[PDB]
């Protein structure tokens, strides 16, 4: 596997690209949902 | 300073320069042959193999 040097790096380094680009994704969207956002101390779920 | 504008320019160069890089690289690999240079392949050995 050795005399194919570059496949397994590379292979690891574009998995590596596409979990980090899902992550940024993932925090996008929260970023997105939370955008904005502003909650009072006295919000209680429970009651409200 | 670190900004992430110009981290993400940097970022599609450096990309571009590594799969570039890489590629390269591609060239001195074997992928089982006894060698990665054409000119030891024709050199060490005749046509049949």
């Amino acid at each position: 596997l050795s005399e194919y040097g570059t496949f397994c790096d590379n292979i690891n380094s574009i998995l590596d690209e596409v979990n980090g680009l899902l992550d940024t994704t993932q925090l996008h969207v929260a970023d997105t949902l939370m955008q904005g956002v502003t909650l009072s101390s006295n919000l209680n779920t429970n009651l409200h | 300073a670190p900004n992430s504008a110009l981290a993400k320019i940097q970022s599609v160069v450096n990309s571009n320069a590594q799969a570039l890089n890489s590629l390269l690289q591609q060239l001195f690999n074997k992928f089982g042959a006894i060698s990665s240079s054409l000119q030891e392949i024709l050199s060490r050995l005749d046509p049949p193999e």
